[PDB]
RNA sequence: UUACUGUUCCCUGGGAUUGGCUUUGGGCUUUUCCUGCGCAGCUUAGGUGGAAGGCGAAGAAGGCCCCCUUCCGGGGGGGCCCGAGCCAUCAGUGAGAUACCACUCUGGAAGAGCUAGAAUUCUAACCUUGUGUCAGGACCUACGGGCCAAGGGACAUUCUCAGGUAGACAGUUUCUAUGGGGCGUAGGCCUCCCAAAAGGUAACGGAGGCGUGCAAAGGUUUCCUCGGGCCGGACGGAGAUUGGCCCUCGAGUGCAAAGGCAGAAGGGAGCUUGACUGCAAGACCCACCCGUCGAGCAGGGACGAAAGUCGGCCUUAGUGA
RNA sequence: CAGUGCCGGAAGGUCAAGGAAGUUGGUGACCUGAUGACAGGGGAGCCGGCGACCGAAGCCCCGGUGAACGGCGGCCGUAACUAUAACGGUCCUAAGGUAGCGAAAUUCCUUGUCGGGUAAGUUCCGACCCGCACGAAAGGCGUAACGAUCUGGGCACUGUC
RNA sequence: AUCCCGUGUGAAUCAGCAAGGACCACCUUGCAAGGCUAAAUACUCCUGGGUGACCGAUAGCGAAGUAGUACCGUGAGGGA
RNA sequence: AGACAACCUGGCGAACUGAAACAUCUUAGUAGCCAGAGGAAAAGAAAGCAAAAGCGAUUCCCGUAGUAGCGGCGAGCGAA
């Protein structure tokens, strides 16, 4: 019925499935918040950083 | 088998004189169809009402 | 309890906790190539458009052969050989040049995307485990904290919706009459008797029917009217078609009975839909709810030359707020 | 193993929420004709309804399963005197009571017939059998021992009489 | 319709958003998801003042003297 | 941090009953139990009501109204 979030990052380590930390790839919310953030292998798409960085 | 039938006329739905279907319901076809003169519609006469 | 309605336990699907891949294939995509014997013919005419030059040495016509499709008519196509052409209103044809273009529809193939489906898969959260590990002033082989372990693995667990589902559990019902109750029968309408010469009348008092049928068995204008005896004529028979005499309406009238009806309400013909709309004084019945009849008027008709009859059916059952 | 239960299948059918191609309806900028009185069709968008197809278990369906719930049939004929039927025919179910026991804590009729016991016993024991309606783990049949068990006859002993 | 809640998706903000009993337009009102706040108001085991077409000894409080007493129940509790 | 007569707010929340039975409904969100607090508490300053006319935080009494309405359109409930 319903899909769920399908969240931007950006990144802080190489990645050995997507991209070498420049990508920006939607990784996905079951994602993000275990190995992406927990493991500080990515940073969340803010627009405060973006235009200043 | 006697089911019921209802007949009716010949509508013309309008902006006249409350003008209106004319349904008369009546029994006993086993038949054929049947239709009948039955009358005094909403216009006065009538004629074949079908059905 | 296989009575009604439900709850819980349990089982399954959808969503949430919920993630890595990398494939198989279902439904949309988007870019990559063949597809065509209406007949007049240079001849297997693809529709619709731009439409006077494309296509060539980043190397054609032609013949030598390989492959695939096939209606063995030919079509796409690799290789080599070849080396200065295959081309347009040039006319046919509803529609044009294999010069060429965008594609494209006739359908078909694949790497590209959504969401699923399935499959295995690992690791980050989840469940589970640990004499293991260190300690706080002491241990925590006193449950437990952090830590790494080792299994399991996005399944399970929980939360929500949905289908199924144990009387395990709950909330309730299960009629009355009934010459005691139960068993049996009965429960509404119609007709005859009991019903006592208006009406009405009771009993598990005595006889029966109904829960319809008919486009005609309705409506009109007409005509005649059955039976059961006897006599005639072959089978024909006790009883079937055909002519003559008694008759009380003993025949019938769709279905039960009573009352009715033989100028018929009995039977058969002619045309037809009045088995219409708006109604209605007054009556009958009358606990109420119901129910029944109705002169007469208006519209618009049928039949009938006219008078007149016709808003269902010989009347009472065929139906329920 | 017919019905039910349970188990294993689940190929096909019915199969909920949910998902969903479409399709439909309202509202509606602007549009259009007439005596008088107002409609109609309608961009977008916003709200609705119905919905092809998909949607698991369950059930239907298919097999195993009785120390799982339970069930175990009648009528009509013939044999060597007459009879009773060793043996046959019929509808039937899923099949038609096996072994043992039997008028039995189960037999109604019924103090059933017969034998023993008694002077006389509807009680009692042993048999027969038409088991109204016994019967195999709601077990069948029998058992030595045991019973403040129910039941029949004894000897001794007595105011029970 | 408004109004608060469980599960999941999950807007815009003033050339906006909510309400005006589905919904859609136009108009009118009010503008959410932060908090606080006196009075008029209901009450009586009670205290003070007053009143009684209220009782006056099985009535009035159950209780006009050691009355929740004696007594009864294991206990809650009953109760002269 | 314990106590409380009644009043109040919150959570959980029955049943006998009425419907001449009874499962929707009604007794009723009553009783009771738990949790707080006050002399009062709760509510409260407008995303309100209205209706081409106006109001203006709450809370109570009168009255609209036993009307509108809801309802096995039954018993009954009953606003603004």
């Amino acid at each position: 019925k319903k899909v769920k979030k399908i969240r931007k990052i950006i990144l802080k380590e190489d990645i050995p499935d997507l991209g070498k930390k420049g990508q920006l790839l939607d990784v996905r919310a079951g994602f993000l918040r275990n190995f992406l953030l927990p493991l500080g292998k990515a940073e969340v798409v803010t627009p405060l950083l973006l235009k200043e960085m | 088998v006697k089911v019921i039938l209802e007949c009716t006329g010949c509508v013309r739905k309008s902006v006249n004189k409350g003008s209106r279907g004319v349904s008369r319901y009546i029994t006993q076809k086993n038949r054929h169809n049947t239709p009948s003169r039955l009358e005094l519609r909403k216009f006065c006469p009538y004629c074949y009402k079908h059905t």
